[PDB]
């Protein structure tokens, strides 16, 4: 009775883009995450403000899952206190991120012959984003001093790119599908609780 | 925003399109060169015209941000590799025009062929016709006549088409910007706007010709060396004092001595170290030599092969599924994607062959990181120098003692060692003034120092007197003797080959000081030195971000190209040589010839 549907989120046929990057809000449920952290399955499982092992024994208000695809060396950008393009222009940990960041090779799901162009990332922006922001819009980018109108189309670009995963490409250009698990604390009564503390 | 961060903006977008399509042209060319079939031969085509279109437009678009507004060096690099014109400074009737001088030298060289005096049926070709002849004949007369037909039927054809490449070459180098096309050439050492490590394009003429006296007496005591023994072999052919004549030196050219080792071999009694046999005992296949490789350069400190490269690389011939393009390859493709391509045979030869082509990859898997165009060797006679030492260290005793395959009680005699230093002499030395000299002999006539009326007559008083080698009948000026040579007649440069050589040798003699080596160079082995593996990976991590000087200069500790390592290896075969002529006359005189 109302086990936390993880299933759902790390079994997900469909991933989102990183720049349009996927939320789930996870609540009033039950979560073993001593099942996922003990998987062969996944490459990456960091934790920060938080202890890996003892996450059975702790309660949160409330729990959020997003989930996207990148590149295999931009696992190391979904972290706190990062830069480069995937940290500052499509998805931002703050410094002070309680939860886990979980990652595995999908080169077997998102690659292709010929490549996979699905995916996109943001390539250029005004500015960085503040943590857990999310910017999907599609301005024309300009960098020099010259408009970006119907005429005038130098040092002006569209903001978004397309990965391309070919099955060949080395590890650090692989696709990996990434999971960020926020483990939120409210001055509220908690919704989501390990094994351990099921009595609420 | 100033010119500078809108040139980084534009090449971060240069970069993340152009690793894409390089990758699938990379990907078309790899299923041809390993799968031979008329449809890949269309996706290489395909696929090499789209690379190429792009690089046209971007060059075009680059062309916007002028490099007198850039600061950052990094930046200033890859506009630079940009916004080069090479060909399409000139008009397209000239361009038109000279590809076609072009692709016709190239024919006419690749089907040159001769025929029997005697029989007009009797033909050979170039390959493997003529050059089994001159690697193989014992005969003055049948030597004489396969050097002389070549440079004939084949020279005479190219002399025409070579002083219009001349013209059309030059004319190329000046619109963008050059003295002449040897000046453009020599572009390659350029370094400018790095203070303490800039270096002219002329320097690298004078640096060449200073390094080159201190080699001529190693090279003279080898030639009077080699001279002594064709004597020998050819009685009444060579005088004493004099030079070689060209068309005994075990190849058309003399470009290597090489095949000369059956007559000149110090001690014929020692057979050399060849492990083929104990690899056939032992069963080891293409798999076993190159994970014998992968554990040499993990020894050192650097990284395995990748996963994709055991999975994608062609390390066997196919023999009856497809055909494949048998020349040992490393392919960079882009994208963490690196392979191998080798129809690897179980030999000792195909064992070095495969640290060679392995350190290809480790180079190119240390400068991935690297931006795009930054992703080379610091100048054009990096990568083979990086490949050249592996075979250094693979092949000595101490290594093939260390795998099992020489018996741990083996011992290397003195005269076992001088076959080896003369053997290799034969290929590294002897190469040195002929790859010089050809080079000169270009360069002056690029710059238009040697008028047309005396090129044959310059290149033979050359020929003699750097190289020590002279034309076996007279040569008039319907001859274009250089062109009958594959990289002449096919227009690459060749001081390359010169450079990369003393290269190799510096980054030896640094790697092995590193490794605190004892004994002669010759006989030192890097492996399990982690000190000169990292050495090796600080120059090997630049790629081409920065000057060539100072990539050097990590390796090194200088800055300048330098032949006293060469030597230095050479330094055992060296003394004993200069015993061996005591009784000899030692140089030559220009003035002697076989038909005076
Ligand atoms: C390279 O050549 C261009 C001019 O050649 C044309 O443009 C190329 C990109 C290519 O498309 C060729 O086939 C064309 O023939 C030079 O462009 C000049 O740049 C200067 C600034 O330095 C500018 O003032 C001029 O207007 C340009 N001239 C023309 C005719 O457009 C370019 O400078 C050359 N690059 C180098 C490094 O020399
Ligand atoms: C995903 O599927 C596998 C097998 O189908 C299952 O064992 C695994 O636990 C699933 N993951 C989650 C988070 O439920
Ligand atoms: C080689 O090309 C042929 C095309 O005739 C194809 O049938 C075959 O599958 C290819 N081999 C490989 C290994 O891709
Ligand atoms: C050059 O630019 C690159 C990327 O923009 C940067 O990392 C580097 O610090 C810059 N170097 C200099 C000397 O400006
Ligand atoms: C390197 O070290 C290992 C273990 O110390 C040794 O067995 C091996 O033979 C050594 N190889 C060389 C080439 O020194
Ligand atoms: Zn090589």
């Amino acid at each position: 009775t109302n086990l936390c549907p993880f299933g759902e989120v790390f079994n997900a046929t469909r991933f989102a883009s990183v720049y349009a990057w996927n939320r789930k809000r996870i609540s009033n449920c039950v979560a073993d995450y001593s099942v996922l952290y003990n998987s062969a399955s996944f490459s990456t499982f960091k934790c920060y403000g938080v202890s890996p092992t003892k996450l059975n024994d702790l309660c949160f208000t409330n729990v959020y899952a997003d989930s996207f695809v990148i590149r295999g060396d931009e696992v190391r950008q979904i972290a706190p206190g990062q830069t480069g393009k995937i940290a500052d222009y499509n998805y931002k940990l703050p410094d002070d991120f309680t939860g886990c960041v979980i990652a595995w090779n999908s080169n077997n799901l998102d690659s292709k012959v010929g490549g996979n162009y699905n995916y996109l990332y943001r390539l250029f922006r005004k500015s960085n984003l503040k943590p857990f922001e999310r910017d999907i819009s599609t301005e024309i980018y300009q960098a020099g001093s010259t408009p970006c109108n119907g005429v005038e189309r130098f040092n002006c670009y569209f903001p978004l790119q397309s990965y391309g995963f070919q099955p060949t490409n080395g590890v650090g250009y692989q696709p990996y599908r990434v999971v960020v698990l926020s483990f939120e604390l409210l001055h509220a009564p908690a919704t989501v609780c390990g094994p351990k503390k099921s009595e609420n | 925003s100033t010119i500078e961060e809108q040139a980084k903006t534009f090449l971060d977008k240069f970069n993340h399109e152009a690793e894409d399509l390089f990758y699938q042209s990379s990907l078309a060319s790899w299923n041809y060169n390993t799968n031979i079939t008329e449809e890949n031969v269309q996706n290489m085509n395909n696929a090499g015209d789209k690379w190429s279109a792009f690089l046209k437009e971007q060059s075009t678009l680059a062309q916007m941000y002028p490099l007198q507004e850039i600061q950052n060096l990094t930046v200033k690099l890859q506009l630079q590799a940009l916004q080069q014109n090479g060909s399409s400074v000139l008009s397209e009737d000239k361009s038109k025009r000279l590809n076609t001088i072009l692709n016709t030298m190239s024919t006419i060289y690749s089907t040159g062929k001769v025929c029997n005096p005697d029989n007009p049926q009797e033909c050979l070709l170039l390959e493997p016709g003529l050059n089994e002849i001159m690697a193989n004949s014992l005969d003055y007369n049948e030597r004489l006549w396969a050097w002389e037909s070549w440079r004939s039927e084949v020279g005479k054809q190219l002399r025409p088409l070579y002083e219009e490449y001349v013209v059309l070459k030059n004319e190329m180098a000046r619109a963008n910007h050059y003295e002449d096309y040897g000046d453009y050439w020599r572009g390659d050492y350029e370094v400018n706007g790095v203070d303490g490590y800039d270096y002219s394009r002329g320097q690298l003429i004078e640096d060449v010709e200073h390094t080159f006296e201190e080699i001529k007496p190693l090279y003279e005591h080898l030639h009077a060396y080699v001279r002594a023994k064709l004597m020998n072999a050819y009685p009444s052919y060579i005088s004493p004092i004099g030079c070689l004549p060209a068309h005994l030196l075990g190849d058309m050219w003399g470009r290597f001595w090489t095949n000369l080792y059956s007559l000149t071999v110090p001690f014929g009694q020692k057979p050399n170290i060849d492990v083929t046999d104990a690899m056939v005992d032992q069963a080891w296949d293409a798999q076993r030599i190159f994970k014998e490789a992968e554990k040499f350069f993990v020894s050192v400190g650097l990284p395995n092969m990748t996963q994709g490269f055991w999975e994608n690389s062609m390390l066997t011939d196919p023999g009856n599924v497809q055909k494949a393009v048998c020349h040992p390859t490393a392919w960079d493709l882009g994208k963490g994607d690196f392979r191998i391509l080798m129809c690897t045979k179980v030999t000792m030869d195909d064992f070095l062959t495969a640290h060679h082509e392995m350190g290809h990859i480790q180079y190119d898997m240390a400068y991935a990181a690297q931006p795009f165009l930054l992703r080379n060797g610091a100048n054009e006679g990096f990568h083979e120098a990086v490949g050249e030492i592996m075979s250094l260290s693979a092949a000595t005793p101490k290594h093939l003692k260390s795998i099992g395959l020489l018996s741990p009680d083996f011992q290397e005699d003195n005269e076992t060692e001088i076959n080896f230093l003369l053997k290799q002499a034969l290929t590294i030395v002897g190469t040195l003034p002929f790859t010089y000299m050809l080079e000169k002999w270009r360069w002056m006539v690029f710059k238009g120092e040697i008028p047309k009326d005396q090129w044959m007559k310059k290149w033979w008083e050359m020929k003699r007197e750097i190289v020590g080698v002279v034309e076996p009948v007279p040569h008039d000026e319907t001859y274009c003797d250089p062109a009958s040579l594959f990289h002449v007649s096919n227009d690459y440069s060749f001081i390359r080959y010169y450079t990369r050589t003393l290269y190799q040798f510096q980054f030896q003699e640094a790697l092995c000081q590193a490794a605190k080596h004892e004994g002669p160079l010759h006989k030192c082995d890097i492996s399990n030195s982690t000190e000169a593996g990292q050495k090796l990976f600080n120059m090997l991590r630049l790629g081409k971000s920065e000057p060539w000087t100072l990539a050097l200069e990590n390796v090194v500790g200088a800055k300048n190209m330098n032949v006293r390592p060469l030597l230095n290896y050479f330094e055992p075969l060296f003394t004993w040589l200069k015993d061996q002529n005591k009784n000899s006359f030692v140089g030559w005189s220009t003035d002697w010839s076989p038909y005076a």
